[PDB]
Formats: structure tokens, sequence, C-alpha cells
């Protein structure tokens, strides 16, 4: 933001657009009846024109507290974002203990049997590990550090081919 | 390795493979490293010499093992 | 044609970064894993040490082939010749050193473990080439 | 403590152990130390080699800030990461990426006359699909007139080459007329109003394009590095991960003394602190000094 | 979760080089 | 030891920054 | 009954629960700026976590939304610049009184998209008539702080300011984002000019308008002096530097104006000297210097080392353009004063980079007995960016400071400077430039 | 001798670099000169002395610098 900033109590929001709070501004010449009501609780006072003036003059500046950085907790949302598409289709998957009965177990091919109790040893092997979720944090660490060193460039952090290929042909269709 | 090389030598050089067919020396050795104490290869390699105390405690487990032929 | 001076005795880099490489004559490496690194460079004709500087060979090279370690015992800091005809397994009993080394190394304390060189002079490239496929094979 | 050259490289700056090296400073400033005299010292090529050891001190803690757009669809989440690793040049010390690489292509062909060395020394910097289709019309015009192209302009061997390499540049899609017609310029403040407008609409559809081409690298390298992941069994991957992370400890519990060291070992205190802090109240979150 | 730390630099200008698509929703489709 | 800071606690952590700082103190006291 | 703690705990509820929606999240956050919420920071995270969540966004939401930002005081870059994207597929949705929001709001945090500002600004020339005056000016307002330097609006927002007068607070803005872009315009800053004595009803306009004249260096108004005056409790000490240093640059020398300027920065720098940044602490030493008013004697000589911390980190982060017109001019500077061969001139500009007393570097200080020179390279940056292109109000400002340390600054621009075809040419404009500074030399 | 330039001299830039070039003659020598130019070199120059050659050229002392900092920072 800006050093001084020129919006308040002038083309203000006058009312709320949800159900969830119910806002309700009267606003005179000079100052404005707010009436908040969010929940059981109300608030209702007045709110001068040069006091939300006042709002935008120390700046509130957010910012994320990371467990590791911002970086690698958008590397390891989208690991688990992505484990959660592999998840989806485990979900999918055939009830195979409908079939561990008896009467199962010797009509069928002593081979095809097998095949079956492999079938089922594998989904616990793919559950079991889509479902370690505290590896992903230590995969998006093997993201990090390469493409760190790109944005490490002796040009630009933000340099890409199409502008430098753009800021070649300003620089070869000129004179020498 | 050493270990290795020395018993199956051993079992050579203390009589413990005549009675077999010289053909099969070759796989009556491959039994003998495989066929004796994986515990006996340790001591050897740890003290680095065959000591009174594993010379007879090895020539006497080099008599419970199955030889080709025999 | 105009040839400059280098100033230089001939020279090679020296130095655990050549561990896993393959270089040519002069050190440069042909495995196209780029340029060595953590490696210094050292010259390669060095006055060899002398009666001061050495003390007795003691300790076993086990080259894992057991005619060898029986018959014709090698220690360490000792050269053997492998002389022989074409074809009768000399490469064989040098390369089967270095994979033993291999084995050796990985049950030792760090202070004795033993690293290879191994110089091809002349040979082909695709022997060379087979060597270090089954060096990285073995893991030697 | 700071050599004084950090710290005049960290009051445009604007993450947090970079501001607070600066006012720890500007509170001994405040109790009337003496700013030190800094030096007009360290010749042309030693000032290029500290002020890209000093960028990138203010440009490696800024990436780790900037989230990635990944998996994200439209592109303001792209012109945001986008825009903020432009506020990231410009808190380090660079300008536009349009004109800090156009630095680098007139400082690596200063000694050039000859435009197959021009696209020849050039060449890390340019794509090599643009690289190759500049060698097919430069080969065809010295197949021309049997005599190499000059890097010139007024000679006619380049303007019928340049001719054909604005063919080649409009064969890429860009603008070649509009790029010449921005940072030439124009007379009137109202005629080269109108061609800012149309060079900014090609530059932010060109930096959103290497900023989402580095995104669906980021997503193509972690759907990569997770499938072959998905693919072990679970006793490998704590094993494989336990012994990555022990590895990695102790290259900082060797490292004796040295000040990266230190800070690593710090933040494994300090992420040890966020998994300690968020077990006591998860609802919340970790606990901030408010 | 901790990574190498490297200090170099990226002196090229280059294309990121996008990895291929891993088969394993079609392995585990299978 | 609970309720750090925010201005602590907006750090990036493995950064490099101190690797950049190490070769820089290492490099530029060598070639001037 | 009169509940406004308990009321924030039943929108910290709101928030934070699972599937919040773009109204609930507009109405959360308008309702945390009438109640003024500036001390709870984590209330005001979990509104700007669930704005970035919320995926449909009508035309009435969002510009709630950004006016509750912008007007709360809150920012956080990745939030607002993502709201970027609702808007420029709302924007022939927006009301012409809803756009004026959004791109204030957006062009207010910094967000560089030019293809928001490209199309909401020919939007707002392809209907001139539909826009009130306070609605054009929050567009310019925009445009101008998202880095756009659209002359094409600020032109036909001038010729919307002349045919109508327009409020106080509307011309403070205007003024502000003329400013930035580096107008300068004698036509429309006047037409601006008057709405300030018809009593203006905040300060943060008053301290605005004596920013944006004194960085165009038009002067100072006599009414925006005697607002700021009586008002200055109002703003913030980095508003009131701002202020004080606008002020300043446009010649003012009314004391007491700057007596209650002073009286908010003075305490605040005491309490914590790093409140502020080291270029507001720069611009309060040129506006406790230009208008002579003193400070307390613990700031005064902290503000004066950071006149020379802000100096050097300008000259470090040089824009190479420029690095190359200072060695253009010093160079210039070497034959002006004799020197005719090229070891004469090297090693002549080796000499012309003395220290300057505050610890700061200058580039061109020449130095003979008492009497001192400095010669001022104004590269574009520092001009107007308008045709006659004179030099910014803030080359006088760094003018001004050396002045009172014992040099004699002789500006030298870029737009004369790099018309001339030769080094004799440009050796003699030199020289002529330092002789009627001090023409002891 | 020849020493090869980036631009032609100057009346000064003559008189400086005998300075310099004559203590690359190790007794009571006498150097003549024979003055080219090449702008591939990017300022000092380059004395040809027909069986040695010096390189006190700028362009040269980019490279050597450029190696000389290609080579610490792998050190590091
Ligand atoms: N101990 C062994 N047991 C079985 N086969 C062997 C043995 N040693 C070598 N050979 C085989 O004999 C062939 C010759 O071996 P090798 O290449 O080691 O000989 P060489 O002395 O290196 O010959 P040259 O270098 O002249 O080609 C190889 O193909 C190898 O496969
Ligand atoms: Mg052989």
């Amino acid at each position: 933001l800006t050093t001084f900033t020129f919006s308040g109590l002038q083309d203000a929001p006058v009312a709320a657009l949800s159900g969830s709070i119910k806002l309700n501004v009267a606003a005179k010449a000079g100052k404005a009846e707010v009436t908040v009501a969010a929940g059981a609780a109300k608030a209702a006072t007045q709110v001068s024109a040069a006091a939300l003036r006042k709002l935008s003059g120390s700046k509130i500046s957010l910012a994320e507290v990371a467990r590791i950085s911002v970086l690698h907790s958008s590397i390891q949302n989208y690991l688990l974002s992505l484990s959660n598409e592999r998840y989806q289709l485990l979900s999918q998957w055939p009830d195979f203990t409908t079939m561990y009965g008896k009467d199962f177990y010797y009509r069928a091919h002593p081979e095809d049997l097998k095949k079956f109790y492999d079938a089922a040893d594998e989904y616990y092997k793919l559950y079991e590990t889509v479902t370690e979720f505290d590896s992903l944090s230590a995969l998006a660490s093997q993201v990090v550090p390469n493409y760190a060193a790109r944005r490490r460039s002796t040009v630009h952090p933000a340099i890409g081919s199409t502008v430098a290929d753009g800021a070649f042909t300003n620089f070869l269709l000129s004179k020498q | 390795p050493i270990e290795r090389q020395t018993v199956a030598v051993y079992a050579a050089t203390k009589g413990f493979l005549d009675k077999v067919r010289v053909q099969d020396i070759v796989a009556a050795e491959e039994a003998v490293i495989s066929q004796v104490n994986p515990a006996v290869f340790k001591i050897l390699k740890a003290n680095g010499k065959i000591t009174p105390a594993l010379d007879a405690h090895l020539k006497a487990e080099l008599r419970k093992v199955k030889l080709p032929g025999a | 044609d105009l040839v400059y001076r280098t100033g230089q005795i001939v020279n090679v880099p020296i130095g655990p970064g050549t561990l896993g490489r393959v270089t040519d004559g002069l050190g440069q490496p042909i495995d196209g894993k780029g340029p060595l690194t953590n490696v210094r460079s050292s010259l390669v004709e060095v006055k060899a040490p002398g009666i001061i500087a050495r003390q007795s060979v003691r300790e076993p090279l086990f080259t894992g082939v057991k005619a060898v370690d029986a018959l014709v015992p090698i220690g360490r800091g000792q050269r053997e010749l492998i002389i022989g005809d074409r074809q009768t397994g000399k490469t064989a009993v040098a390369i089967d050193a270095i994979i033993h080394q291999k084995n050796c190394n990985e049950q030792v304390p760090k202070a004795q473990r033993v690293y290879c060189v191994y110089v091809a002079v002349g040979q082909k490239r695709s022997t060379v080439a087979q060597l270090v496929k089954l060096f990285t094979q073995t893991g030697a | 403590a700071v050599s004084k050259k950090e710290v005049l490289y960290f009051l445009s700056s604007k993450d947090a152990e970079s501001s607070t090296a600066v006012k720890s400073y500007l509170k001994s400033l405040y109790a009337g130390a003496q700013v030190e005299a800094t030096e007009t010292d360290a010749s042309e090529l030693i000032a290029q080699l500290e002020k890209k050891y000093l960028s990138a001190q203010v440009v490696e803690p800024g990436v780790h800030n900037i989230a990635l757009p990944l998996g994200e669809s439209g592109s303001a989440p792209v012109k945001r990461y986008a825009a903020e690793l432009f506020n990231l040049g410009a808190q380090a010390g660079f300008e536009c990426p349009f004109i800090e690489v156009s630095k680098k292509f007139g400082q690596e062909t200063a000694t050039s006359e000859t435009v197959k060395d021009v696209l020849n020394k050039t060449k890390s910097y340019v794509s090599a699909d643009y690289n190759a289709a500049l060698n097919e019309v430069l080969s065809s015009v010295e197949a021309e007139i049997n005599g190499p192209v000059l890097f010139d302009g007024k000679t006619e061997g380049f303007k019928k080459f340049a001719a054909k390499a604005k063919a080649v540049a409009v064969s890429r899609g860009l603008p070649a007329d509009t790029i010449l017609a921005y940072c030439a310029g124009s007379a009137n403040e109202d005629a080269a109003d109108k061609v800012s407008k149309e060079f900014f609409t090609w530059f932010e559809s060109a930096y959103t394009a290497d900023a989402a081409a580095e995104v669906k690298a980021i997503e193509a390298e972690a759907a990569s590095i997770l499938d072959r992941h998905l693919a072990k069994p679970v006793a490998q991957i704590r094993k494989e991960q336990a012994s990555a992370y022990a590895s990695l400890l102790k290259r900082a519990e060797t490292a004796k003394g040295a000040k990266w060291a230190e800070k690593y070992l710090e933040d494994v205190k300090a992420v040890q602190w966020f998994d300690a802090s968020v077990a006591e109240a998860p609802a919340s979150g970790p606990k901030v000094a408010a | 979760y901790l990574a190498p730390l490297r200090s170099d630099f990226t002196e090229e200008i280059t294309a990121p080089k996008v990895a291929s698509a891993s088969n394993l929703v079609n392995e585990w489709n299978n | 030891a609970d309720a750090k800071a925010l201005d602590e606690l907006r750090k990036p952590k493995f950064s490099s920054k101190y690797l950049i700082q190490h070769v820089s103190q290492k490099l530029i006291p060598a070639v001037k | 009954e009169n509940d406004v703690p308990a009321i924030l705990k039943e929108i910290d509820s709101l928030v934070s629960r699972e599937a919040v929606s773009a109204k609930e999240v507009s109405d959360a956050a308008v309702a945390l700026t009438y109640l003024q919420v500036k001390a709870n920071r984590r209330l005001w995270g979990k509104v700007l976590e669930k704005a970035g969540a919320a995926q449909d966004y009508d035309a009435a939401s969002l510009t709630n939304l950004l006016w509750a930002i912008n007007t709360g005081g809150v920012e956080h870059f990745k939030t607002v610049a993502e709201l970027a994207g609702p808007a420029v597929s709302l924007l022939p949705s927006l009301s012409p009184v809803q756009l004026s929001i959004v791109v204030e709001a957006l062009g207010g945090a910094g967000v560089k998209n030019y293809e928001l500002y490209n199309k909401a600004s020919a939007v707002v020339v392809s209907k001139i008539g539909e826009f009130k005056p306070a609605e054009i000016a929050r567009v310019l307002y925009g445009v101008a702080f998202g880095g756009v330097n659209d002359v094409a609006l600020a032109k036909a927002a001038g010729k919307v300011f002349a045919s109508t007068e327009v409020d106080s607070r509307t011309a403070a803005q205007a003024l502000y984002a003329l400013a930035k872009l580096g107008r300068a315009d004698k036509a429309t800053v006047d037409a601006l000019l008057k709405s300030f004595k018809k009593g203006t009803e905040s300060a943060s306009d008053a301290a605005a308008a004596s920013f944006a004249l004194g960085s165009l260096s038009f002067k100072a108004e006599k009414a925006i002096v005697d607002a700021l005056k009586a008002s200055a409790g109002d703003l913030a000490p980095a508003q009131a530097v701002e202020a004080a240093y606008g002020l300043a640059l446009s010649g003012a020398t009314d004391a007491e104006a700057f007596k209650a300027l002073f009286g908010v920065v003075a305490p605040a720098i005491e309490k914590a000297p790093d409140a502020l940044e080291v270029s507001s602490l720069a611009q309060l030493h040129v506006a406790s210097t230009i208008s002579g008013a003193k400070l307390p004697a613990a700031v005064g000589s902290f503000v004066a080392k950071a006149f020379g911390l802000a100096a050097d980190a300008a000259r470090l982060k040089r824009s190479s353009a420029e690095s190359a017109l200072v060695a253009d001019v010093a160079a210039a500077t070497a034959v002006a004063f004799g020197a005719q061969y090229r070891p004469e001139v090297a090693s002549a500009v080796a000499s012309y980079v003395k220290t300057a007393p505050d610890g700061s570097v200058l580039d061109i200080a020449i130095t003979k007995g008492d009497a001192k020179v400095l010669v001022q390279a104004v590269p574009s940056s520092l001009l107007t960016s308008t045709t006659p292109a004179k030099p910014l109000g803030h080359v006088a400002a760094y003018s001004k400071v050396r002045e009172a340390q014992g040099y004699a600054v002789a500006v030298v621009p870029a737009n004369e400077f790099e018309a001339l075809p030769d080094q004799k040419a440009k050796a003699q404009y030199v020289l002529a430039a330092i002789k009627k500074v001090a023409p002891s030399f | 001798c020849t020493v090869i330039t980036a631009e032609p001299l100057d009346k000064l830039e003559r008189v400086e670099l005998t300075k310099k070039a004559e203590k690359f003659v190790d007794a009571g020598f006498k150097l003549v000169m024979q003055e080219k130019i090449d702008k591939k070199l990017l300022g000092g120059f380059v004395i040809e002395f027909s069986d040695r050659r010096v390189d006190m050229s700028t362009a040269k002392k980019v490279e050597e610098f450029n190696n000389f900092v290609n080579k610490l920072v792998l050190s590091i």
C-alpha cells in the first residue's frame, strides 16, 4: 500500500451481501451510524469521515508464518494436492474382502486365488504409501534447491526465454 | 574374502578333500564354504590366525559337511 | 603457427574428485560428467620417495584371487608384475584386485581403505567402456 | 554484524532477517554510532562482482518467500508470481528484465562486428529454437553475397538480413515493430503512449509465459517425484528419508563454526518449535507474540 | 524436510525442462 | 519458549543467503 | 448489548469455517474496517486467507472486499494481486462507480497487471462522461501506482478537472497520481489547486497534496500549509514526513507548520527509531533543512546519518544508464577543467569521487581550497514525463542538502546534456553550469 | 616492436606506454614501436616483440579475472 489512501465513507459499502452478518450504515454528511450484527452479537458505533481516513495510516502488512518457507509450503501443498488425486483412485478400488470366504477359496483355481491374494496385498502397499503424508514435506525439498538456483540468475530473477528473445529482436534489429 | 580362502585351503591341506572326485573339487569347496559355520569365518577374520581353539574346532566342523559323491 | 609456452611442467588434477571419473592421459575427464570438482593440479613427474621415507611392506593387499593370496601374496607398497601372453587372464587378475577392494572397503575402518587407479594404455575404447560398466555394476 | 555494504543493499529489501539486521543497525545509529564511510574503491570488475553477491543475498531469501502458483487456474496467480519476482528484482538492485538482458547482450558482444559472432556469444541468452531460426536466415544471406554479414546497420548486406530476421521474429510471435518502436521512442508523448500500451501488452504476455513455463516445470517435476515415491513401499520411504535427513544434519554439524551451519541448525530448532507449537493448540496454529 | 544448500548462479537463459508424464495413473488403473 | 515473534517467524528457513554470504566473504577479500 | 469484542469472535467463527463464500468474506472484511480492527492482525489474516480461497466473485462483493482492504490499511500482496483475476473477468460487468474502487485498491497495492489497467483505462476513456470526478481520480491513482504511465488517461482526466471543479479529497488523489507519473502540468495542477481553500476535512489529503506539489515543485498553497498546521495530529509519522518533505520542496517556510509536523515524527522516532523506512528518515532530513526548522538532539543527528545511508543505497543500486551518465558528465568535467588526453581524464574522474561529510560518496566533487562544487547528473527517472522536461523536485531536495554541507550543486540534466554532439560541447555545458553556481572555478 | 591497442593513441598515450614497454627490455635497449589497432581488445595494449608478447590489455584482464573467480567459488 502507498503512504496516502483516499477511500472511506464515500462510495462505501452501505449494506452486507450475505445473511451471515448483517451490516447497516446510516450516512449523514459528517458521520455515519454503522450497525453490525453477526451471530448473536450486535455492535453499533459512530465512524467519522475522518476516522476511516486515519485507518490506513499505520498499515497492517500481513505475512505468512510458514513451517519452513512460503515457497516450500506451496510445493508441499501441491504434492498434497497431487496425493489427493491418487487417493481418489484408491477410493474406487473394488472391495476384495467380500471374496475372502471359503466358498470363493475352494471354487477358484489355485493360481487365480494366489493372484487374488497378491492383488489384495498390493492395495495395502499402495494405500499405506499414499497416506504417508509425512513424507511429502521432504519431497518438497527435492524440488526447492534446483528451482532456487534458476532464480539466482545473473540476468534477473524473473527472466525467461520469451522476454530474452523479444529483447534480442530489439538488440539485433537496431544498428550494431 | 581372505577368510574363505584359508578355510578352503585348510580343507585341502588338512586332508578333508581327498575321498572326493578330482573333477568336482570345484563344486566340493562351494559346499565347504557354504556348509560350514558362517560364524567361523568371523573369528578367523578377527584373529587373523587360526588359533588352537579353532584349528580343531574348524576341522571338527569340517566334518559335519556334505560333499558331492563322498 | 604460433606456439606459446605455458610456463609449467606437465601436471594433472589430483585429489578425491578424481574418484569415480574416467579421465584421459592428462586428467581431462572423458566420461561426460562435467569438470573435475574438488581436485588439485600436481606434477606427473615426481621424484620417487627415497630410503628415509619408506618403511617395511608389512600389511597385506588381498587380491581375492586365491592362487595369488596363497602362493604369491602381495603387501601394501609392493610392485608386482602380471606378465603373460595375450588372453591369459592378466586383466582379470587386475580387475579382481580392484573389485575385491570394494568388498573390503565396506568392512574396514576409514584409515585402511584401498583406492584403486586403473590406467588403460593403448587399449580399445570399447574395452575401457566395458570396464567402467563392470566397475559401476559391481560398485567398484 | 553487517559489513555496511550489505546494509545499504538491505534498505529497500523487505524480507525478515535482512530488515532485522537493518533495524538493529538503525538502532545503533540512534545511539550516536558513526555511519562508516562507504568505499569509493573496488574498481569496475570488483564492483560488478560484489554487486552480484549482494543481489544474490536479497534474491535468495526473497525467492523462498514467493509462493509458487502450482496447480492454479488462471493468469492472475501467474501474474502475481511474476510480479513478486519483478519486485524482487527491483529490491535486489536489478532493473527491468528487458533492460537487464539487453545490457547482457551489449556487454557480451562489445567486440563483435560480424553477425555470426553476435549470434554465437549471445547463445546462452536466447532460445536455441530462436538461435537456429536466425542462423538459417544468416547462412542464406551469407550464401547470397558470399561475405560475412556485418554488425553495422548501415551496411545494406545487414539491411535485408534484418528485414528477414524481422520475418523470423513474427514467425516466433514477437511483434518486432512494437518492440523496436518502444526502445527507440517517439517525439510526441501521445504517439509514444499508444506504443507503450502495446509493448506492455506484449511484455505482460511475455513474462507470464516465462513464469507459467516455470510453474509447468515444477508441476511436472513434482508429479514425477511423487509418482516415483508412490511406487515405493513405506518402509523404504521412511529410511530413504531418514538417511537423507541425517546425512544432511552431519554436513551442518561437521561444519566448524561457519555462519551457514549455525543458521542451518538454528532453523532445525525453529522447525521443531513449529511442530511443538502446533501440537499445543492445533486449531489455533503456531503461537506468535501478540 | 531440509535441503542441500547451494551457492551457484544460472548463466544461461533456457527453457525449464518439463519432465515427462509418469505412468502411475495408468498403472494404478491397470 | 512459546510465542516467538512475528518478525522472527517471517524468515524463510533453509534458504542459502549464508553460503552466498560465505562465498562473498572469501572471494572479495581474495580478489582485492 | 453493544458488543464489539464479542462480535469479533462471531466474525472469527464466520471465517474460520470451511466453505466461506465471497459474500461472507467481503462482509467480514467490511465489518472489520467500520469497527477499526487494526489491533487484531490474525483476524485480518483469516479474512484474507479466505479471500484467496473464495472462487466465485460477483461485482459487488469484489469491490466491497477491495474497499475494505484499501480503507483498512491492510496489505498482503499475494492476496490482493490474485484478486485482479476476478477483476479482469468482471470488468465489463463492473459499474463505473465500482471500477473506481477496484482500480484504486489494486493500483494502490502495486499489482503489476498491465491487462487490467489497459482495459480499465480504455473503459474510462470510452465512457468519460459516465464517470464522476471522484471516479476518474481513483482510476488515475490506480493506473499510476500500478506502474502504467498512461498519459492518455492523464489527459482525459485533465480535461475533466478543468471542466468541473472537484472535491478537495478528489483533487489530492489526482495530485498524488500525477506526482508519481511526474507530469507537473500547469494547466491541470492549478485547476486542482483551487479546491483547497473551501476547507478540507482530512489531513491525509492536505498532506498528500503537500507531497504532490513538492515532488512536482510547484509551490506551497498557504491554505494547504495552514490546514496542515492545525491537523498535524491526524497524520501517521510516515505521513507527516511526506507532508514536511513536500512542503520543503515547494518552498514553504511557515515554521509553525513545521513545528506541528515535526511534533508527530520526533516522539515517534524517539520511541522506536526503526519504525520508519530509511527512505522516510532521509525525507525528514530534507525537510529539517530546506525550511530549517530543527529537531530534537537525538533525532536530527540520527536522520542526518540516514540521509547518508539512503543516498548510497540509491548509488549502489544505480540505474546503469545513470552510471553511464555520471561517468559521461565526470569526463566532461575533466575536459572542462583542462584535460585533453585520456590518461588525464581517467585519473581526473578518479579524483572527483570524494566522500561526503555524512559518510556518503559524491561522484563529481571538485574542491579548490575552501570552495567545493558538486556536479549532479539527473538522468530521466528524475525528470518529469512531459515535453519541457524540467527535473523533479527531488533533485532540488538533494541539492539543498548538499548545499548545506559546503557544496555548490551544479545540475546537469540528461535531456539537455545528451542532445549535444561531442565532448567539447559537453565540456562547456558543464563549465557554464559550474560557473553559474560558484564562479570561483 | 609492435603495439596493438583498441583505438589510435594520443600523444600522451604514446608517452605513458614506452614507460611501460622499456621495462620489458632488460638492458639499455631502445624500443622503436609499431602501432596497430584492434577493438577485440577493450583497452590496454598488446606488445609484440617477435619472440615474446606481453598482454596488459583489459580484454584478457577480464578473462584472467573471470577464470580466477570461476576457480575460487569452486574452492569454497
Ligand atoms: N579366472 C578366469 N576364469 C575363467 N575365465 C577367465 C578367467 N580369466 C580370464 N578369463 C577369460 O579369458 C579371457 C582372457 O582374459 P583377459 O581379458 O583377462 O586376458 P588378458 O591377459 O587381459 O588379455 P589381453 O589384454 O591380451 O586381451 C577373457 O575373455 C575372460 O573372460
Ligand atoms: Mg587385458
